[PDB]
């Protein structure tokens, strides 16, 4: 005896959106991630330990508690063709990361090692005066 | 509380009237409304309902379209506007509050769209009377 | 959904207790727990009266012997000991979804 | 040009496909005072969802309704369902006894009462009795006149059911856990396999009503108003052919002999229950279809059987090969199990039925050989009227003919549209911005 | 730590400098002295009635924490106690005046008087400001 | 755990090493669930101990963070060169482990619950 | 004849156990919490003044 129409988004609801209007939308996807005859408790670890590492990877790279940020690591155009409007406007997430999958792992270790690391050690040495 | 209607009578077909229900005491804003039609000698039909905050409107299928409700929350009134007015719409209207309080809308998390509850009568207006003939 | 019931005449005297049903095709139960049907009796020439809102609990201004029961399907509303005044008719009414309907309404003399 | 950075997301609206865990939400009213569902197991998870669904409209997913996984969690956990209530019942180990059976007042059926010596709690002294059997359970032995034996004593184990339990395929709802999200697809033209259009996104799965039956599948879920059959290959001969009718076909089945309670010996502190009587005058058991309907059915399935070869050659033949427990078609009904007799059902075409059902008490388990649970009735005739919305049939002028050996094919017929994928919410793109460095 | 329970929202503020009267802290000296390892002194001798429960004592102990770390995550609060943000008060949600609110009024009073409205307040800072936000710093880092 | 002889001012460039090591290690178990993670969730629980505790003391994300809070020689008066260039990081916990409660609560109130009351 | 043969399965307990009472602290897990009253003259189904 209920019922109304769509008020802000869905879950999932921007996956066939371009990124310029999923960009808007993440935090509906960030939050029901983590909340939702033994078996029911070996789900819920893994929905744990998945978080904790999508969540550990953010805090190493300077970028914790941020939903988006930038880093000062150089895109490198041997990793993508793609002009970059057509990214902004013309390409969805879920075709755009079967794009980079092979890069992924470059990239992350690109990443912490490059400057987050190297930006405590530049850190930490800008005192003494 | 006290609760009567009022623009009630008789009219022709092609033709357009509005009543106008009026409630008396309980918070107006608070509850949903409702309309039913008694025909004479038959049952009940019912034939629209407005939410609290007056957002969400659902109309029976066959006076789909043709009638109109409103409300306003400060003069505490009811409106049922009527076009396309046929004979057999010939009956009694009544106004109605629900029994229940109603909340605000609900909003549930995982899509976003809004809910607002619906639930029976209690308090039914002794109504007026609308005739379409020649 | 379509919700009739029986019998449509009861032309009785006080003294007896008997039971009035209401025959449900779509099954009613929401998911807040509770089952909306909605049994009240009218007046001739009157605007009608609440009996009982839920199938469970009554109204005010209700004698006791007025109980009601059901299944998801099956509904009953049973008078015990039939009061003098129990004249007019009653309808049952559900409120799962729209459009909300009715049943005929069953007379009683 | 400009010198261009990484930058960090997350809850990226991505996925891949996963094979996760799903769990039970059922039905959660009436199961409290006496409702030992074994199927909802006391009312499993007791949600009673709300389904919502957000549509994505630009999305295409590759589904295919025949590696999917789904289909593979319920065949693990309905035997799992089974394993655990099939536990504290009652054993039936001390009871294959040579018999002495005689022919029963009031064909091959029940005829035989029977009567053995037995000591199962007392262990002091054995014990004569009576009871009813059927056929389709006992052995006439050897080197002895009219002796009888339980067909499957020399299997595994041959526990029972506890009466306190009902088998009653109440409709169970999959959700997803946390970090799956199960899609589904919005076209009715969807053929089995391939992409889809307009892929939806639902919290938890539609009405699945766990029946249990071959040949056909009775209280299930029809599509729109045409008929779709699907299979595999299609063109290979020993597929699986599923059939989706756009109509409901109704039946009636009733017992209606007068089967009341009764009292066997006691076991350790377990009290063992053989039929009790008749009410004194035997009518055989049988399925009744409104035969109009279903001749006017089988006409209306090749004309979606046609379209894929020629304009010619439809036939429709009946089933074959080995014991009748894959030849007569089975199905529940009630805390009671039914084998009935569907020759009649499969006459050929071109471009009221009664059937005589047959009944049995010792049943083998679905899949598993070895043990074998067991139920006498309840009191009373059993009447349950119900629908037909599949059958499953084979190859083989072209002949089709009533195969099926595995359900998983009726849940497949009920998980065509459905896959799970999880959420990889991090991910990461460039753009000319870049960390403020001191 | 529920010491004022029954103080009012302008006063209760005052004592909540102390760290949610050390909230958190209470559950660091917990699981040091949880994770005693008595537990793997005997491998709980075999599995018991109390180690079933003790299993889903400490998810709860687990999730429900994360539950209110993810929220402050998202809400561009993390690890604070009392942060603003950008999200106009709307009156519709409550016609209370100000200082009804704080000088006169308890908590869990108050928690009844918004529990409906409460989870339109949730999405209405993400998708307002934290979501938002986000976009309009890498704007002004474009340059 | 590669700097473990080395001194207090040497050690602290393999700091990064010893974090990302902490949980899971490399990732073991290679997806065989053919045929009982307690040890598993405890881990989880060991970790997310300190990042809340860094969270409470103002440093969440960071490896080396400073502070307003002087030291009180009482603790251990042993200055400055007397250990940085001279000893292990074994042996500097083996010199603070008796006070180690009483410093946790004071860098949680004057340094976090203290700058809550500059905010305004 | 024992008792209860046809009642139940009679279960010898094993003779190597013990049957003391010991106070068992049911303890919240973590989050949550027990609320107690300190009234003298509490009916049992009330509300409460003192509550710790
Ligand atoms: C948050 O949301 C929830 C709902 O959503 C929930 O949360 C979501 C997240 C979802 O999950 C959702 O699923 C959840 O459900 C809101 O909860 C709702 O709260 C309101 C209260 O604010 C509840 O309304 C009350 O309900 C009762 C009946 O409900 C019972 O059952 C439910 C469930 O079964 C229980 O929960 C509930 O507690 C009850 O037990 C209803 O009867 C009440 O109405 C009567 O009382 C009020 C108060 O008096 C009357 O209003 C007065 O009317 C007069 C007349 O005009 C005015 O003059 C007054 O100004 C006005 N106001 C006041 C303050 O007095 C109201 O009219 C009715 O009064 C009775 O009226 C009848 C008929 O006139 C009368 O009977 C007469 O009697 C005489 C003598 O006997 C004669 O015989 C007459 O002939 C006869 O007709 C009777 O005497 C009158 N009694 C009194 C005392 O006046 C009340 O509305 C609501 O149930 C509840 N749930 C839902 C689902 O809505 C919550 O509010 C939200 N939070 C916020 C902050 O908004
Ligand atoms: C604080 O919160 C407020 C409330 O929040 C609400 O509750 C929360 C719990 C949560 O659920 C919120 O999501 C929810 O909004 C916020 O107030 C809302 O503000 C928005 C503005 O963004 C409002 O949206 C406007 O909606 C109007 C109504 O749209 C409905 O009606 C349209 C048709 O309109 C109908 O026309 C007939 C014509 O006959 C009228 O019938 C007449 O009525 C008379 C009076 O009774 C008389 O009886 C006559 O006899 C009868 O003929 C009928 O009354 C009228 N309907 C209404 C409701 O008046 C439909 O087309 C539409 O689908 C919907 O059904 C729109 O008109 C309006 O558009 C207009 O205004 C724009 C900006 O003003 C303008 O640019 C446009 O060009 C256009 O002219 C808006 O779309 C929303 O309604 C408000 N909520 C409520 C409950 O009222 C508030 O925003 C927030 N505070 C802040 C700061 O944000
Ligand atoms: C396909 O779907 C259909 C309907 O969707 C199913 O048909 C129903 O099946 C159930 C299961 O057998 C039937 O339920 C049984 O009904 C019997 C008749 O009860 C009547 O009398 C009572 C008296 O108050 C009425 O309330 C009730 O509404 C009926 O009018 C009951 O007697 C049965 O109960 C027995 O079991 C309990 C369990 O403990 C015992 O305690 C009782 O003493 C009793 O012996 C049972 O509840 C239901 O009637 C069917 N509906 C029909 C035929 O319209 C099909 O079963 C399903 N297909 C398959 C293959 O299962
Ligand atoms: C799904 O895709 C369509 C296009 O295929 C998107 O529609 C565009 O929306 C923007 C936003 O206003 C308009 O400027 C374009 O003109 C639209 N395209 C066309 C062809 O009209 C749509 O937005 C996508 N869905 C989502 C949720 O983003
Ligand atoms: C069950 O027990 C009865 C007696 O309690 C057995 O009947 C006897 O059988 C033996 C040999 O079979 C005969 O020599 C006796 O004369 C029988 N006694 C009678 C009929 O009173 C019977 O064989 C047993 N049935 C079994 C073991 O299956
Ligand atoms: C594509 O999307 C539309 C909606 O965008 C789907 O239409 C829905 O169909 C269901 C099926 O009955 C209805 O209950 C909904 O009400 C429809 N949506 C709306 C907004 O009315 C459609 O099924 C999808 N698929 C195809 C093949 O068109
Ligand atoms: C099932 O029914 C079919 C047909 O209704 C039975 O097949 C024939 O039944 C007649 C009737 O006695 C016999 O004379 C024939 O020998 C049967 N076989 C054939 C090939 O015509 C069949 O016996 C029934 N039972 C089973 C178990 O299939
Ligand atoms: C509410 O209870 C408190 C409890 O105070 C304790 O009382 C016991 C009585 O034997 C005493 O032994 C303790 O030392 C007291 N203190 C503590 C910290 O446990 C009373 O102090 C209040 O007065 C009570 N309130 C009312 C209204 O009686
Ligand atoms: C169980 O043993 C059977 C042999 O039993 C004897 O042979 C048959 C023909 C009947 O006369 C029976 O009464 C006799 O006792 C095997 O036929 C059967 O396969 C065995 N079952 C197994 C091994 O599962
Ligand atoms: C607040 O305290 C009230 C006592 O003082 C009252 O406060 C103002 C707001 C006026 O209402 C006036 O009548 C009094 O001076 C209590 O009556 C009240 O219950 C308290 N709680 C509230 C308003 O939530
Ligand atoms: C079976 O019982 C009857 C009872 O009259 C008896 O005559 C017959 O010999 C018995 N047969 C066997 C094989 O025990
Ligand atoms: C079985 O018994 C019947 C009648 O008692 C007899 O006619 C028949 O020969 C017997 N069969 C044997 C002993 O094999
Ligand atoms: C379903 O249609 C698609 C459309 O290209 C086709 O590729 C696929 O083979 C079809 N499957 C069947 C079983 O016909
Ligand atoms: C279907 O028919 C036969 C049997 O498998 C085979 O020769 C043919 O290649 C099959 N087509 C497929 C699998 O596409
Ligand atoms: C089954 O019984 C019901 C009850 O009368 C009837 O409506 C239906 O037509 C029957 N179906 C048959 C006989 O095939
Ligand atoms: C679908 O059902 C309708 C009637 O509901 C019928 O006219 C039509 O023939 C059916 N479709 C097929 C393919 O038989
Ligand atoms: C149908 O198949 C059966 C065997 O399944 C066969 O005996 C019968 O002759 C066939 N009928 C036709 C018309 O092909
Ligand atoms: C079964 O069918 C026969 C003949 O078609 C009919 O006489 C009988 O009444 C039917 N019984 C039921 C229960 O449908
Ligand atoms: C069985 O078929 C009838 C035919 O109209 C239909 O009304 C009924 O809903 C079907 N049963 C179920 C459980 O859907
Ligand atoms: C370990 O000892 C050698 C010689 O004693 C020394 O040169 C070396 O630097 C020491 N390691 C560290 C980390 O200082
Ligand atoms: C810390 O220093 C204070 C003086 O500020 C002194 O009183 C106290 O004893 C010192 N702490 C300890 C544990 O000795
Ligand atoms: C470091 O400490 C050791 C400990 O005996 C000592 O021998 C050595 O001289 C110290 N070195 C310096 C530079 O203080
Ligand atoms: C205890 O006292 C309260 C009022 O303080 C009262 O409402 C309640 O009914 C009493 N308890 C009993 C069992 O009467």
């Amino acid at each position: 005896a209920v019922g109304i129409g769509a008020v802000f988004l869905g879950f999932l609801g921007a996956a066939g959106s371009t990124m310029g209007a999923a960009s808007m939308t993440l935090t509906v996807q960030a939050r029901l991630l983590l909340s939702g005859g033994i078996k029911q408790l070996q789900a819920r670890v893994l929905a744990v330990e998945r978080y904790l590492k999508d969540q550990q990877l953010l805090g190493i790279w300077g970028c914790s508690g941020k939903l988006i940020c930038t880093t000062a690591v150089p895109w490198n155009t041997s990793w993508s063709n793609k002009s970059y409007n057509q990214i902004w406007n013309n390409m969805t997430w879920m075709e755009w990361e079967r794009e980079i999958d092979n890069y992924t792992s470059l990239i992350y270790t690109l990443i912490e090692d490059s400057q987050n690391q190297q930006e405590k050690n530049e850190q930490e040495l800008l005192e003494l005066d | 509380v006290q609760l009567v209607e009022s623009g009630g009578g008789v009219v022709q077909p092609g033709k357009s009237v509005r009543l106008s229900c009026v409630v008396s005491d309980f918070p107006f804003s608070k509850y949903p409304m409702y309309w039913v039609r008694q025909a004479p000698g038959k049952g009940l039909e019912w034939v629209a309902a407005i939410s609290g905050d007056a957002w969400h409107v659902v109309y029976s299928n066959s006076v789909q379209g043709r009638f109109l409700v409103s409300r306003d929350n400060v003069k505490n009134t009811l409106y049922l506007e009527m076009n396309s007015l046929k004979i057999e719409d010939t009956a009694v209207y009544r106004c109605a509050r629900m029994f229940q309080e109603s909340g605000p809308p609900r909003l549930d998390r995982w899509s976003g769209r809004n809910y607002y509850y619906y639930s029976g009568m209690d308090v039914w207006g002794q109504g007026t009377t609308v005739t379409v003939s020649s | 959904i379509v919700m009739t019931q029986t019998p449509l005449s009861l032309s009785v005297t006080p003294g007896q207790p008997a039971s009035i049903s209401c025959k449900s095709s779509e099954s009613l139960r929401q998911s807040n727990g509770k089952t909306s049907l909605y049994w009240y009796r009218q007046k001739p020439g009157q605007s009608p009266q609440l009996l009982v809102f839920e199938v469970s609990n009554r109204f005010s201004g209700v004698s006791d012997r007025f109980v009601g029961s059901g299944s998801g399907t099956d509904f009953t509303l049973r008078i015990s000991r039939v009061e003098a005044e129990d004249v007019g008719f009653y309808y049952c009414m559900q409120s799962k979804d729209f459009p909300l309907t009715f049943g005929g309404g069953t007379k009683v003399d | 040009a400009e010198q261009l950075w990484v930058t960090v997301y997350y809850g990226v609206p991505v996925w891949k496909e996963a094979t996760t865990t799903l769990f039970c939400a059922s039905d959660a009213r009436a199961y409290d005072t006496e409702v030992h569902n074994v199927w909802a197991t006391h009312a499993c998870v007791p949600t009673d969802p709300n389904p919502q669904e957000v549509v994505l409209e630009n999305v295409t997913e590759n589904f295919n309704m025949w590696k999917n996984n789904m289909v593979e969690q319920m065949h693990e956990d309905i035997i799992s369902l089974w394993d655990q209530s099939l536990k504290p019942c009652v054993k039936l180990t001390p009871l294959c006894v040579t018999l002495n059976c005689t022919d029963l007042r009031n064909e091959g059926g029940e005829i035989k009462n029977c009567s053995f010596n037995i000591t199962t709690s007392m262990r002091d002294k054995v014990q004569k009795e009576y009871a009813l059997f059927y056929k389709l359970d006992v052995v006439p032995i050897k080197n002895d006149n009219t002796s009888y034996r339980l067909i499957s004593c020399n299997t595994s184990v041959i526990t029972q059911a506890c009466p306190k339990v009902s088998f009653e395929p109440i409709p169970i709802h999959y959700c997803a856990p946390a970090g799956f999200a199960i899609l589904k697809c919005n076209d009715k033209k969807f053929n089995g396999t391939g992409p889809c259009t307009n892929v939806s996104t639902v919290q938890c799965t539609h009405g699945i009503r766990p029946v249990v039956s071959t040949q056909l599948l009775l209280n299930g879920s029809l599509a729109e108003e045409e008929v779709v059959i699907r299979s595999a290959n299609f063109t290979d001969n020993a597929k699986i052919i599923i059939v989706q009718l756009n109509k409901s076909v109704e039946i009636n089945c009733t017992r209606p002999n007068n089967n009341t309670r009764k009292s066997i010996h006691i076991g350790p502190g377990r009290a063992f229950y053989t039929t009790g009587e008749i009410i004194g005058d035997i009518r055989q058991a049988h399925c009744n279809i409104s035969g109009t309907k279903w001749n006017d059915t089988l006409k209306q399935i090749v004309v979606k059987l046609k379209e894929q070869f020629g304009n010619k050659t439809i036939v429709f033949n009946h089933s074959s090969g080995g014991d009748p427990e894959i030849v007569m078609h089975s199905f529940n009904c009630g805390g009671e199990f039914f084998y009935c007799n569907s020759t009649q059902l499969f006459n050929s075409t071109w471009n009221t039925i009664v059937l005589p059902c047959r009944i049995k008490q010792i049943v083998n388990m679905w899949q598993e050989v070895g043990k074998a649970m067991y139920a006498p009735p309840i009191k009373g005739q059993i009447r349950c009227s119900s629908n037909i919305t599949g059958l499953i049939l084979i190859r083989d002028t072209e002949i089709f003919r009533p195969g099926g050996g595995d359900m998983r094919d009726n849940w497949r017929s009920e998980l065509y549209k459905y896959k799970v994928v999880k959420i990889e919410p991090l991910g990461i793109a460039p753009t000319k911005a870049k960390r403020r460095v001191v």
